[PDB]
């Protein structure tokens, strides 16, 4: 089958540069038009650039990237490139290598898995983990909620489990949110029986590998 | 209106 | 630049039902309309290409119709694997432009959220900031409004929301809203409240706490 494999993505500071590569297999590369399409976090698809076949003399760009990005191809290597200069925060996205399905259209049939490009001035920082303590008003014989706030980390991702993975039912770990500071934050919560609060231990296991941060936070009723 | 080339 | 307008942004249906997805273009693009499917964490998949051409390998329940300025993707009978996001794409002209997507989601009975409010921990306050969290647990449909009130003053611009994908078992959503204040601002007020409006609640539910209480 057709395979498109992107590489060269990663973290870069605003104003900086990156070169993406896409190595293809399963078809005669020189015979097809190719495009880059990107998808910002939580957003839709946005076309970036297209290049003609065979030589790639003819190229097209979105206004968002015109003058900053350059699409090119090396047919002897089955490789498509995207040179990205003068990068900005809003260029952050998964970048997809795509194949134009016909000799006269750039409409894409096959897509790579994508490569993540993150543009940010933030430095690597591990999260602080704060308990979301179960309310002292938790209903008798009812259901209580508790969790952990994983605040101010960079870059993505962090992982969260409860009781080393033994507790999964009722757990909701929310998508991270990018704060105005440029750092991320997310909450993980779980509902448990109110009757268990005095005797069962609840620990959120947080791991942020980029900073080598590993925190286990016991979340218990607040004493008072 | 078909303002682009794929096969050059 | 040609604008593609997809509607409805969210299509709520049950397995077995017919799905109709609309894409309207700002100008006549002949029949150069293409449709994609995208599941979470996955690359898009081409379903229909220019001329409402069904791609080989795509199940027959998918079909495209329309030309000019009004296009339709029809899924004759929804399978569980069809719940996903769908994008339209015009390839008539550069720049190539996409619609903003339609999410086909699982319809179910109305489910009111349970609501919980969490004060900032003492350890966070010691750090210099205060985060107040409000949890809406297991609700449907998706539309939900959270309004923060501090000593009864409606807050604006100082909260952020996040939502889970539909639960695989009960098809509900969960949502967290976080109100962020400076330690100083936090300590000059008493009553913190989160007011939740949802179709499943006959009237808005408010959870609250007083600073410095157990």
């Amino acid at each position: 089958e057709v395979q498109l494999v992107e590489s060269g993505g990663g973290l870069v500071q605003p104003g900086g540069s990156l070169r993406l590569s896409c190595v293809t297999s399963g078809f005669t590369f020189r015979k097809f038009g190719m495009s880059w399409v990107r998808q910002a976090p939580g957003k839709g698809l946005e076309w970036v650039a297209s290049i003609s076949t065979p030589r790639g003399s003819t190229t097209y760009y979105s206004d968002s990237v015109k003058g900053r990005f350059t699409i090119s191809r090396d047919n002897s290597k089955n490789t498509l490139y995207l040179q990205m200069n003068s990068l900005r925060a809003e260029d952050t996205a998964v970048y997809y290598c795509t194949r134009g399905y016909s000799s006269t259209s750039y409409a894409m049939d096959y897509w790579g898995q994508g490569t993540l490009v993150t543009v940010s001035s933030a430095s690597t920082k591990g999260p602080s983990v704060f308990p979301l303590a179960p309310s002292s008003k938790s209903t008798s014989g009812g259901t209580a909620a508790l969790g952990c706030l994983v605040k101010d980390y960079f870059p993505e991702p962090v992982t969260v489990s409860w009781n080393s993975g033994a507790l999964t039912s009722g757990v909701h770990t929310f998508p991270a949110v990018l704060q105005s500071s440029g750092l991320y934050s997310l909450s993980s919560v779980v509902t448990v029986p109110s009757s268990s609060l005095g005797t069962q231990t609840y620990i959120c296991n947080v791991n942020h590998k980029p900073s080598n941060t590993k925190v286990d936070k016991k979340v218990e009723p607040k004493s008072c | 209106k078909g303002n682009y080339v794929v096969t050059s | 630049d040609i604008v593609l307008t997809q509607s409805p942004a969210t299509l709520s249906l049950s397995p077995g039902e017919r799905a109709t997805l609309s894409c309207m273009t700002s100008t006549d693009i002949d029949d150069d309309m293409n449709w994609y499917q995208q599941k979470p964490g996955q690359a898009p998949r081409l379903l229909i290409s220019e001329g409402n051409t069904l791609r080989p390998g795509v199940p027959a329940r998918f079909s495209g119709s329309g030309s000019g300025t009004d296009f339709t993707l029809t899924i004759s009978s929804l399978e569980p694997e069809d719940f996903a996001v769908y994008y339209c794409l015009q390839s008539f002209n550069v720049p190539l432009t996409f619609g903003q997507g339609t999410k086909v989601e699982i319809k179910r009975t109305v489910a009111a959220p349970s609501v919980f409010i969490f004060p900032p921990s003492d350890s966070q306050l010691k750090s210099g900031t205060a985060s107040v969290v409000c949890l809406l647990n297991n609700f449907y449909p998706r539309e939900a409004k959270v309004q923060w009130k501090v000593d009864n003053a409606l807050q604006s611009g100082n909260s952020q929301e996040s939502v889970t994908e539909q639960d695989s078992k009960d098809s509900t959503y969960s949502l967290s809203s976080t109100l962020t204040l400076s330690k100083a601002d936090y300590e000059k007020h008493k009553v913190y409240a989160c007011e939740v409006t949802h179709q499943g609640l006959s009237s808005p539910v408010t959870k609250s706490f007083n600073r410095g209480e157990c």
